[PDB]
RNA sequence: UGUAACGGGGCUAAACCAUGCACCGAAGCUGCGGCAGCGACGCUUAUGCGUUGUUGGGUAGGGGAGCGUUCUGUAAGCCUGCGAAGGUGUGCUGUGAGGCAUGCUGGAGGUAUCAGAAGUGCGAAUGCUGACAUAAGUAACGAUAAAGCGGGUGAAAAGCCC
RNA sequence: CCCGGCGAGGGGAGUGAAAAAGAACCUGAAACCGUGUACGUACAAGCAGUGGGAGCACGCUUAGGCGUGUGACUGCGUACC
């Protein structure tokens, strides 16, 4: 597991934040940034600051090797809960959300 | 007297079904199969162990005409002859010892051949 | 018309196929050993090795 | 309740309602639906209930029970501390004590602990005879005809 | 201490050169199905799953002996209903073994289950002693 | 608007009729368990166990009976911080609401007795209070009408600014 | 103490019996979801089935017919009120 730095909370919804996180499992923590900063969302450098921030701590924090840290899995969740108003029928609808996202990196060894 | 909906509700549901799977959403895994529509998916078992057996018959006997047919022995004809013996009437499963004992059971046939035949 | 029509479950919430990412390589090459690009050589002041257009 | 009566709008151009009563007894913040009447009501125990073979327990235990000895003088009353000892000659040390009697005397510290009410002077009060193990009885002879109440 | 016959898949294929073709047809094209599902190999699983294989020898020839063969349309009309139609009669199509007068199995595994995937195992040639297109250990 | 009268496929006899005859063969009466009513027996008798007869689909009605989230009681009485208990799933137990247990957990609680009856045993009031799983990448994205660099500062300027 | 944006979140430390009590303070499931152990598997019909079982990730047995679920084959059927 080793190292979980998250993040709070984005303006976006899960489905832009989710989209990226399968490419970096396993086998990209040697050159992590490169797919990610050059792919420039809102999404890919989150998971990008969230990655710099996991494993500029463990290599210090451990002593494990910054190289064989193998970036296992990187999921995603919500909440809690965030509401906002845009009156477009002022009686029924008007109602905009933000589900939000933190992302759970888990990080782990070869 | 306050009630606030308990304790049954549940039981009578799941608790110890062993089954994963069931009738997925809106028909099940909301609520509205637990009080009412429970009893369906077992009801296909509900007469047919009597109704499905017809299907399998024909794999017993099958040794009883398969190689007799040849040699002229057609189960049903054969039988008319057969249950003029009041000894002989329970052919119907137990002669499935001929796909098997058939170097020894292919002489069953010469017993009364000569008025049988 | 109003939505009288099923949740975005398996056949819609599958759909991924050909909503995918461009999967770039990138090169080393430490004329630029920090602040280069997949293989655009700075991302800012458009440096390659002395006077180009504002580096050095 | 204070809720808004009766009724804020008429209920159609939309396509989709119930209701809109705002109370009805129903839904919210309100309340005793069945109509908040203080049931006031003395079940009503009949002359000849008490007259009324009501004693005859003590025929059916008969052994260890109606526990027959002395009337209400023999404690202190200053140290009911003392009092299981006193309790020795009908056994029961503290079980239950009360005793079915009738002059007033010291002895109404049997309470201290909870137990019953006692009350002791004639009127026995039938939910002391139902259904405790100890159901005593103790003094002499008014238990003639109706006296068997005691 | 189970008397059925999973899976069996398939044990028994039964690899008979197919003398009927035309000369008695009809009596045996209606039962190439109750063959591939038994009166010899009704032995095994006859109701499920398994597979067969005898070895045709010509198409043309159906013979069918009666005034069917001659006004009998075959259809299809694979498309939007196919609007424009076709009508060549059971002689005139059985000049090419192509997906209903040849086959048989069409007639007789209607809906498609039991047929669902062992379609082509005949081979669907057709030819004699100038090409056999069959198999090469012994067939009968 | 695809030949669309056995469901197919039209079988020159397999057939049509007439005489024989053996298998298939709803639930249908048989093996054999189990047994709610109304009767008849051996006898018992507070009343019942089995034999024997009629026979066991059951929303309008009268009969007749089972159990609970806990309130009002069985009860300084036995039980619990050595765990009193859910969502659950080791194992079966009854004709059934369900459990006596128990498995893995929680972290405080109960009626194997009968006595008590009414906030009274939910999924269908076009739901209801706060909602949102929901239409996807949900405006016409805010008229379609503006641009251009060279720089400057800086944590980040198509805007701030020369 | 450490890490990033002189930030968010974590990973140990620790007042603590506890951080599944952490200042989006309730010892806590409900609509929906992210990555995984195995599936059936991009020729689909027909309330997505309980069957009847072939062998599969796995866990018992000096062998001993199984303690597990997506459910190849396909049988049955139209669950409502």
């Amino acid at each position: 597991m080793e190292t979980i730095a998250k993040h709070r909370h984005a303006r976006s919804s899960a489905q832009k934040v989710r989209l990226v996180a399968d490419l970096i499992r396993g086998k990209k923590v040697s050159q992590a940034l490169d797919i990610l900063t050059y792919t420039n969302k809102k999404a890919a450098v989150l998971v990008k600051k969230v990655l710099e921030s996991a494993i500029a701590n463990a290599e210090h924090n451990d002593g494990a090797d910054i190289d064989d840290l193998k970036v296992t899995k990187i999921f995603v969740d919500e909440g809690p809960s965030m509401k906002r108003i845009m009156p477009r029928a002022k009686g029924r609808a008007d109602r905009i959300l933000k589900r939000t996202s933190h992302i759970t990196v888990v990080v782990s060894d070869r | 007297a306050r009630v606030k909906r308990g304790v049954i509700a549940r039981a009578r549901h799941k608790k110890i079904l062993k089954q994963a799977k069931g009738y997925y959403g809106a028909r099940s895994r909301v609520y509205r199969v637990a009080f009412q529509a429970v009893i369906k998916a077992g009801q296909y078992a509900y007469r047919d162990r009597r109704q499905r057996k017809r299907q399998f018959r024909q794999l017993w006997i099958a040794r009883i005409n398969a190689a007799a047919r040849q040699n002229g022995i057609s189960y049903s004809k054969f039988i008319n002859g057969l249950k003029k013996a009041s000894v002989e009437i329970d052919r119907k499963i137990l002669a499935d010892i001929a796909v098997f004992d058939k170097v020894a059971f292919t002489a069953l046939v010469e017993k009364a051949k000569a008025a049988l035949a | 018309a109003v939505q009288q029509n099923k949740p975005t479950r398996s056949k819609r919430g599958m759909r991924r196929s050909h909503d995918a990412l461009t999967a770039v390589t990138s090169l080393s090459v430490d004329k630029t050993s920090g602040e280069k690009h997949l293989r655009h050589h700075i991302t800012a002041d458009g440096y390659y090795r002395g006077r180009k257009v504002i580096a050095k | 309740v204070t809720g808004s009566g009766k009724k804020p709008w008429r209920q159609k151009g939309t396509g989709r309602a119930r209701s809109g009563s705002i109370k009805s007894p129903i839904w919210r913040s309100g309340g005793v639906t069945f109509a908040a009447r203080p049931q006031d009501h003395s079940q009503k125990v009949n002359k000849k209930m008490y007259r009324g073979a009501l004693k005859s327990i003590l025929s059916e235990l008969v052994r260890q029970d109606r526990l027959i000895v002395v009337e209400k003088f023999s404690v202190e009353a200053p140290k009911t501390k003392l009092l299981a000892q006193k309790l020795k000659d009908m056994a029961l040390e503290d079980v239950l004590i009360i005793t079915g009697e009738l002059d007033e005397n010291l002895f109404l510290a049997a309470r201290n602990l909870h137990k019953v009410d006692v009350r002791d002077a004639t009127g026995i009060d039938p939910v002391s005879l139902i259904a405790f193990d100890k159901v005593v009885m103790t003094a002499d002879a008014v238990k003639q005809v109706e006296e068997m109440l005691a | 201490m189970k008397t059925f016959t999973a899976k069996p898949e398939t044990v028994k294929r039964d690899w008979y050169v197919v003398d009927a073709t035309g000369k008695t047809l009809g009596r045996l094209a209606t039962e190439l199905a109750r063959r591939l599902r038994g009166k010899h190999k009704a032995e095994y699983t006859p109701h499920v799953d398994t597979g067969d294989y005898i070895i045709v020898l010509n198409a043309d020839k159906v013979a069918v002996t009666g005034n069917k063969r001659t006004d009998k349309v075959y259809y299809h009309h694979t498309g939007h209903i196919g609007g424009i139609k076709q009508a060549t009669f059971e002689e005139m199509i059985a000049r090419r073994p192509e997906r209903v007068i040849e086959i048989a199995v069409k007639g007789m595994l209607p809906k498609g289950p039991l047929g669902r995937a062992m379609f082509r195992k005949l081979k669907v040639y057709a030819g004699n002693e100038h090409n056999h297109a069959a198999q090469q250990p012994q067939v009968l």
